[PDB]
C-alpha cells in the first residue's frame, strides 16, 4: 500500500 | 519507484513536446481544442464537443495503467477547466479509484 495520488483541482 | 515514476513523467514530457513540434497544424474542420501537455500526458488536436481518453500513465504506484484517462474538449473547442480553480483540467480519477 502508498499514499493516495491526488487527482482534484490543482492537478493535472 | 518514485524516482523512476517521475522519470517516467519527464520523458513523457520531453516526447509530448517533441510531438507537439513536428505533427503538422489541425487539418479537420469547425472548431477545436489544441494539442497540449497537461502536466501528466500528451493529448492530441481534439475536435470541439470530444470526449477523448487514454490510458493512465504508471508514474504512481495507485495507477492502474490498464484504466482510461479522460479529457473534455468543449463544444466551443475549449478544453475543460475545473470550476474549482478555473484551470483545465483532464479526468484521472479512474486511475487509483478501485485501488
Ligand atoms: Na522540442
Amino acid at each position: 500500500t502508498y499514499p493516495r495520488t491526488n487527482t482534484g483541482s490543482g492537478t493535472p | 519507484l518514485y524516482v523512476v515514476g517521475r522519470k517516467k513523467m519527464m520523458d513523457a514530457q520531453y516526447k509530448c513536446y517533441d510531438r507537439m513540434q513536428q505533427l503538422p497544424a489541425y487539418q479537420g474542420e469547425g472548431p477545436y481544442c489544441n494539442r497540449t501537455w497537461d502536466g501528466w500526458l500528451c493529448w492530441d488536436d481534439t475536435p470541439a464537443g470530444v470526449l477523448s481518453y487514454q490510458f493512465c500513465p504508471d508514474y504512481f504506484p495507485d495507477f492502474d495503467p490498464s484504466e482510461k484517462v479522460t479529457k473534455y474538449c468543449d463544444e466551443k473547442g475549449v478544453w475543460f477547466k475545473h470550476p474549482e480553480n478555473n484551470r483545465t483540467w483532464s479526468n484521472y480519477t479512474m486511475c487509483n479509484a478501485f485501488t
